[PDB]
C-alpha cells in the first residue's frame, strides 16, 4: 500500500493568481513500459459529487476548462491552476493510479481571500 | 526465460494480421506478470493468476496485437463487436491471461498512424482464432463489383488513426493474450 | 510460392548440412519443415522455424526469419535419410516447397 | 449524458446490514467497471472494491474484507453494494464511480449516499 | 518540442578502441533508432529500437539506454567508419534528428 | 490424436470419394485439411474444412473438383473428386494443425493410393 | 531490389514553384509513410513532413508550412515535393524517405541537390 501526503493542507489565495498544490507518494509511479506516469486529481464542490480534473500526469479532460494544468512524474506532483476564479471553491484530492489498493490522498480546502 | 521477446517487442502487428509466438522447451518464471503491476487490464480467465510458479505448462502461445482504446474489452470469451467478430475472436473455453496496457508514446502519430488496420466488412463471422488476411473487395451491393472500388464497393480493411491527442477511448493498447493449455 | 536450392543433396555422416527455403513474399516466421520417409507420411519436425516439436532430438536446430529460412541437422546418422519440405501459414493458399532429399 | 443515480439517505441501527445501490444509465452497462469510494470526514477518501458487469470478478481492499460484499445486476442496469455489521465508524458517504476498461481513474460519479448509525 | 543533445559531436578516436557517444533527451520518449549518413551520399538505416542491428552492419555496433538517456557503444573503431550517425526517436510527436556525430580519427 | 484414412481404385472416367477418420479429440473445432502428392512435384494445398458448419476454403486450381464435406457425429472427414484426368493419379493426405487457428501441421494420416490411368 | 529513385539535381531561379519527383519501386507504394527531410551542407538533417498515399493527408513542420506542399499520385507510384517561394537560404539537398515502422526510415532516394541561382 502507498501513503499519499499533501503538503499544503488548506489554501487561501485571492482571485487572479497562480495557486500550486502538491501530492506525494512512496513508490515511483512510472511503469517501465510506456514511460507515462500515473496519477489523478479531483474536484469536489461542497454538497456536490466529486468530478475529475486531470488524468495520468498532465492531461486535462475534455469538458474541464483550460486553467487546470497538472505536472509531476514519479513521486512528487503539482496540480497548477493558472488563474483562479470564483467557482474554485472546493477541495482538490490526489489519487493513486498505479497499483492496488487505490489509496486516495487527503483534502486541500481552497477558499478565496 | 522467453517472456522478454513478446511483451517488450518493438512493433506489434496489426489486428487483422495478428502476430504469434510459440513458447516451449523451457520453464517460465511468471514474475513479469502480477508482480510489476504495470498492466491495467489483467483479466486472467481459467487459472487463477497468482499460482503459476508451482505449475508447469508446455507449448503455450503469446499471440499479440494493437487495438483501439474503447475495444480492449472485446478481447474476451463470447463478446461481440467489430474486432471480436471480424478480426480476432476468442473461444468460449479460453484459459489464460488477457494482458493489456496503454502505449500512446509508441503507437500514435500526429496526423493518424494508419498502419494498424481492422477488417470492417466480411462475408460472415469468424471462428475461434481464425485469421483473415485476404484483401478481396467486398461488393456490398447486389451488383458484382469486380475490383472497381466504387458505389457499394468498399476496401474491406478500413484503417485506424491514432493521434496522440484523443481521449481515452481512441488510443493504441498493445494487447497480449497468453493462451495456456493443459499438456 | 516457395523455392529450394538443391533438389538432391549428398552429405556424409560426420559432416554438417544446411537446407534453405526462400520465400516469395515476406511471411513473419510462419513456416515449418517436415521429414518424409519414403514409406510413411511426413512427420512434423521444426515448427515456427525456430521451435522444436516433441519426439525430435536436439540435432535439428532450425533457424531463419523474415524471408529466408534455414534448417540445420548437425550430426546426421543413418536413419535421417528422407524428404525435407517447407510451408507458409498466413496467405491462402497454403503453398508448399520443393522436395529435397538427403543422401550419402 | 452519463448518468449515475443514487438514493438520498439511509438510517440503520448498529448491528444490522444495508443494501446500498446506484443506478447507471446513459451507456451500455456491460463495458465499464464500477468502483465504490468511502468519504468519511477528516480522513479523506478510501477505495473499497470493484465489480465487472460482464464477468463478476470482484476485488476488494485489505481493510474492508468480510464487511463489504459487492454485487452487480445486469437486469435493470443497476449496481449494488451490501455492507454488513455496521459499527459507530460508518457514518460516511459512499459514492458510485465507473471506469475500468482501460484505466483506473474515475470520471463520472454519483451524487452521494449519506449513512447514519445511531438510535 | 522534443529537442535532443548528442553531446559527443566531434569524436576523435584511434582505430580498434572502445569509444561511445550519448544522445541526451528532453521529455519522456520511447526508443531511439539510429541511421548512418556517409559524407556526400545517401544515409542508411543502421540500428533498430535500441539493440536490433537491422541486418546490415558489423557486430561491433550495439547501443543501450532506456527512458530519457540513450547511448551508442562501439567496441572497436575502424578507418572504414568515418561516417556520421543520426538518431531518430520513437514518439507520438513528429520525429526529430540529433545534432550529429562526426566519428573522426586522430 | 491420430488420423485414419483408406484406399481406393477408380476408373479414368468415373468419380472418386476419399475418406479420413479422426479420433482422440473433439472433431468439430479444428480445421481438417487436404494436401496432395504426385511422384515428385512437391506438395500442393487442396482445401480445408471446418466441421462446425462446413465453412470450406479452396484453391482456384482445384475449385470445381474438390468437394469437402464432413460429419460431426461420426467424426469422419470426406472429400470427393469428379471428372478425373490423368494428372490426378496420386496419393492424398489428411492433416490437422496443432492448436486452433494459425499454427503448423502436426497430426497427419497414412497414404491413400489412387491410380486413375487406365 | 526494393529502392527509391528521385529526379536529378536542379539549379533554377529564385521564387519559382519547383517540383521534385520521386519514384516508388519494389514495395507496395500504398502502405508506406512518405517522409521528406532537409540537409543543409555542413548542418544536421532536419524534417519537413510526410504524406500517406492511401488517403493523401499531409502534416507539415511549422517552420516549413507555406514553403512546401506535398502531393503523391496513387496509381502512378510517384511522389512530389512542390516547393514554393524559393529563397537563397534554401540551398540544400532534400531526400525522399519511406517508412512503416514508427519513426524509422527503411529507405532513401538518390538525393536531389537543389541549389539557388543568381
Ligand atoms: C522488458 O521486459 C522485461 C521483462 O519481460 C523487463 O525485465 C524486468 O523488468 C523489471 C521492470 O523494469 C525490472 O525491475 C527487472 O529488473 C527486469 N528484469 C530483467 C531480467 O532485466 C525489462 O526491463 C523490460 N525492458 C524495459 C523496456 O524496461
Ligand atoms: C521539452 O519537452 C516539453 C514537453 O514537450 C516542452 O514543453 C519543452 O519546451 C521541451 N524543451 C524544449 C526547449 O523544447
Amino acid at each position: 500500500d502507498i501513503v499519499m501526503t499533501q503538503s499544503p493542507s488548506s489554501l487561501a489565495m485571492s482571485v487572479g493568481q497562480k495557486v500550486t498544490m502538491s501530492c506525494k507518494s512512496s513508490q515511483s509511479l512510472l511503469n517501465s513500459y510506456n514511460q507515462e506516469n500515473y496519477l489523478a486529481w479531483y474536484q469536489q464542490k461542497p454538497g456536490q459529487s466529486p468530478k475529475l480534473l486531470v488524468y495520468f500526469a498532465s492531461t486535462r479532460e475534455s469538458g474541464v476548462p483550460d486553467r487546470f494544468i497538472g505536472s509531476g512524474s514519479g513521486t512528487d506532483f503539482t496540480l497548477t491552476i493558472s488563474s483562479v476564479q470564483a467557482e474554485d471553491l472546493a477541495d482538490y484530492f490526489c489519487q493513486q493510479h498505479y497499483s492496488t489498493p487505490f489509496t486516495f490522498g487527503s483534502g486541500t480546502k481552497l477558499e478565496i481571500k | 526465460c522467453p517472456f522478454g521477446e513478446v511483451f517488450n517487442a518493438t512493433r506489434f502487428a496489426s489486428v487483422y494480421a495478428w502476430n504469434r509466438k510459440r513458447i516451449s522447451n523451457c520453464v517460465a518464471d511468471y514474475s513479469v506478470l502480477y508482480n510489476s503491476a504495470s498492466f491495467s487490464t489483467f483479466k486472467c480467465y481459467g487459472v487463477s493468476p497468482t499460482k503459476l510458479n508451482d505449475l508447469c505448462f508446455t507449448n503455450v502461445y503469446a499471440d499479440s496485437f494493437v487495438i483501439r482504446g474503447d475495444e480492449v474489452r472485446q478481447i474476451a470469451p463470447g463478446q461481440t463487436g467489430t474486432i471480436a467478430d471480424y478480426n480476432y475472436k476468442l473461444p468460449d473455453d479460453f484459459t489464460g491471461c488477457v494482458i493489456a496496457w496503454n502505449s500512446n508514446n509508441l503507437d500514435s502519430k500526429v496526423g493518424g498512424n494508419y498502419n494498424y488496420r481492422y477488417r470492417l466488412f466480411r462475408k460472415s463471422n469468424l471462428k475461434p482464432f481464425e485469421r483473415d488476411i485476404s484483401t478481396e473487395i467486398y461488393q456490398a451491393g447486389s451488383k458484382p463489383c469486380n475490383g472497381v472500388k466504387g458505389f457499394n464497393c468498399y476496401f474491406p480493411l478500413q484503417s485506424y488513426g491514432f493521434q496522440p491527442t484523443y481521449g481515452v477511448g481512441y488510443q493504441p493498447y498493445r494487447v497480449v493474450v497468453l493462451s495456456f493449455e493443459l499438456l | 510460392v516457395m523455392t529450394q536450392s538443391h533438389k538432391f543433396l549428398s552429405t556424409s555422416v560426420g559432416d554438417r548440412v544446411n537446407i534453405t527455403c526462400k520465400a516469395s513474399q515476406d511471411v513473419d516466421t510462419a513456416v515449418a519443415w517436415y521429414q518424409q520417409k519414403p514409406g510413411q507420411s511426413p512427420k512434423l519436425l521444426i515448427s515456427w522455424a525456430s521451435t522444436r516439436h516433441t519426439g525430435v532430438p536436439d540435432r535439428f536446430t532450425g533457424s531463419g526469419s523474415g524471408t529466408d529460412f534455414t534448417l540445420t541437422i548437425s550430426n546426421v546418422q543413418s536413419e535421417d535419410l528422407a524428404d525435407y519440405f517447407c510451408q507458409q501459414y498466413s496467405p491462402y493458399p497454403y503453398t508448399f516447397g520443393g522436395g529435397t532429399k538427403l543422401e550419402i | 449524458q452519463v448518468q449515475l443515480q443514487q438514493p438520498g439517505a439511509e438510517l440503520v441501527r448498529p448491528g444490522a446490514s444495508v443494501k446500498l445501490s446506484c443506478k447507471a444509465s446513459g451507456y451500455t452497462f456491460t463495458s465499464y467497471w464500477m468502483n465504490w469510494v468511502k468519504q468519511r470526514p477528516e480522513q479523506g477518501l478510501e477505495w473499497i472494491g470493484r465489480i465487472d458487469p460482464y464477468d463478476s470478478e470482484t476485488h476488494y481492499n485489505q481493510k474492508f474484507k468480510d464487511k463489504a460484499i459487492l454485487t452487480v445486476d445486469k437486469s435493470s442496469t443497476t449496481a449494488y453494494m451490501q455492507l454488513s455489521s455496521l459499527t459507530s465508524e460508518d457514518s460516511a458517504v459512499y459514492y458510485c464511480a465507473r471506469w475500468g476498461t482501460v484505466e483506473w481513474f474515475f470520471d463520472y460519479w454519483g451524487q452521494g449516499t449519506t449513512l447514519t448509525v445511531s438510535q | 518540442q522534443i529537442v535532443l543533445s548528442q553531446s559527443p559531436t566531434i569524436l576523435s578516436a584511434s582505430p580498434g578502441e572502445k569509444v561511445t557517444m550519448t544522445c541526451r533527451a528532453n521529455s519522456s520518449v520511447g526508443f531511439m533508432h539510429w541511421c548512418q549518413q556517409k559524407p556526400g551520399s545517401s544515409p542508411k538505416p543502421w540500428i533498430y529500437a535500441t539493440s536490433n542491428l537491422a541486418s546490415g552492419v558489423p557486430g561491433r555496433f550495439s547501443g543501450s539506454g532506456s527512458g530519457t538517456s540513450y547511448s551508442l557503444t562501439i567496441s572497436r573503431v575502424e578507418a572504414e567508419d568515418a561516417a556520421t550517425y543520426y538518431c531518430q526517436q520513437w514518439s507520438s510527436d513528429p520525429p526529430t534528428f540529433g545534432s550529429g556525430t562526426k566519428l573522426e580519427i586522430k | 490424436q491420430l488420423a485414419q484414412s483408406g484406399a481406393e481404385l477408380a476408373r479414368p472416367g468415373a468419380s472418386v470419394k476419399l475418406s479420413c477418420k479422426a479420433s482422440g479429440y473433439t472433431f468439430t473445432r479444428y480445421w481438417m485439411q487436404w494436401v496432395k502428392q504426385r511422384p515428385g512435384q512437391g506438395l500442393e494445398w487442396i482445401g480445408a474444412i471446418y466441421p462446425g458448419d462446413g465453412d470450406s476454403r479452396y484453391t482456384q486450381k482445384f475449385k470445381g473438383k474438390a468437394t469437402l464435406t464432413a460429419d460431426k457425429s461420426s467424426s469422419t472427414a470426406y472429400m470427393q473428386l469428379s471428372s478425373l484426368a490423368s494428372e490426378d493419379s496420386a496419393v492424398y493426405y489428411c492433416a490437422r494443425r496443432n492448436y486452433y487457428g494459425y499454427d503448423a501441421f502436426a497430426y497427419w494420416g497414412q497414404g491413400t493410393l489412387v491410380t486413375v490411368s487406365a | 531490389q526494393v529502392q527509391l529513385q528521385q529526379s536529378g539535381p536542379e539549379l533554377v531561379k529564385p521564387g519559382a514553384s519547383v517540383r521534385i519527383s520521386c519514384k516508388a519501386s519494389g514495395y507496395t507504394f500504398t502502405s508506406y509513410y512518405i517522409h521528406w527531410v532537409k540537409q543543409r551542407p555542413g548542418q544536421g538533417l532536419e524534417w519537413i513532413g510526410w504524406i500517406y498515399p492511401g488517403n493523401v493527408k499531409s502534416i507539415y513542420n511549422e517552420k516549413f508550412k507555406g514553403k512546401a506542399t506535398l502531393t503523391a499520385d496513387k496509381s502512378s507510384n510517384t511522389a512530389y515535393m512542390q516547393l514554393s517561394s524559393l529563397t537563397s537560404e534554401d540551398s540544400a539537398v532534400y531526400f525522399c524517405a519511406g517508412e512503416e515502422h514508427g519513426n524509422y526510415f527503411d529507405f532513401w532516394g538518390q538525393g536531389t541537390t537543389l541549389t539557388v541561382s543568381q
